[PDB]
């Protein structure tokens, strides 16, 4: 049996850690809901 | 049990100890998570039971107690925040500028942040605090890192 537990509010926080890049990738989505790369 | 709006951890006792298998959003009495997190199974919230209401494997989304309520979308321009809820760790807002998944059916925003699989279902939000999608379905790029789509459903 799976159970849930609250982890916090959904709010935008000012001065949060800013990281991660922004790549443009060619992808394909299959019937099973899996993304794969196309190059 | 707890129906208050917010972000929740999805836990299981079926593996070793208490394992966090995912994350979800409670909004307007409806719990929203990714399909691969629960496989459509029922959920417990204290003494109350949550039963699946809508689900789709290809979209990799599922809603409980009611229809999918989240309908905000990434504007294709602005920075967003992943409200990451990693296993055993405190919820943490991570600001980023999304990349793009180019597909034969249109483009989708994507967040290049690598987190454990048990973080799947963590909401991605806009500057108004609205949930524009969930984190956890994406691809593994050249260097082994994870790039997730900003996965959003439809509000009927
Ligand atoms: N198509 C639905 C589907 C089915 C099953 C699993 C997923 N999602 C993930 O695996 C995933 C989610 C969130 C962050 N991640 C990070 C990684 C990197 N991996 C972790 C183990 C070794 C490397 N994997 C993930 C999605």
């Amino acid at each position: 049996d799976m159970y849930i537990e609250r982890a916090g509010d959904i709010t935008w926080e000012k001065d949060a850690e800013v990281t991660g890049n922004s790549p443009r990738l060619d992808v394909a989505l299959d019937e099973s809901g899996d993304f794969s790369l196309v190059e | 049990g707890e129906t208050t709006d917010g972000v929740y951890r999805v836990m299981t006792r079926r593996l070793l100890g208490s394992t966090q298998v995912g994350v979800g959003v409670m909004q307007e009495g409806v719990f929203h998570t990714m399909w691969h997190v629960t496989k459509g199974a029922a959920l417990r919230s204290g003494e109350g039971r949550l039963d699946p209401y809508w689900g789709d494997v290809k979209q990799d989304l599922v809603s409980y107690c009611g229809p999918w309520k989240l309908d905000a979308a990434w504007d294709g321009l602005s920075e967003v925040q992943l409200l990451a809820v990693p296993p055993g760790e405190r919820a943490k807002n991570i600001q980023t500028l999304p990349g793009i998944f180019k597909t034969k059916d249109g483009d989708i925003g994507a967040v290049a942040l690598d987190y454990p699989a048990g973080t799947s279902g963590s909401p991605i939000l806009d500057k108004c605090g609205r949930v524009i999608g969930l984190y956890g379905n994406g691809v593994v790029i050249k260097n082994g890192s994870y790039v997730s789509a900003i996965t959003q459903g439809k509000r009927e």
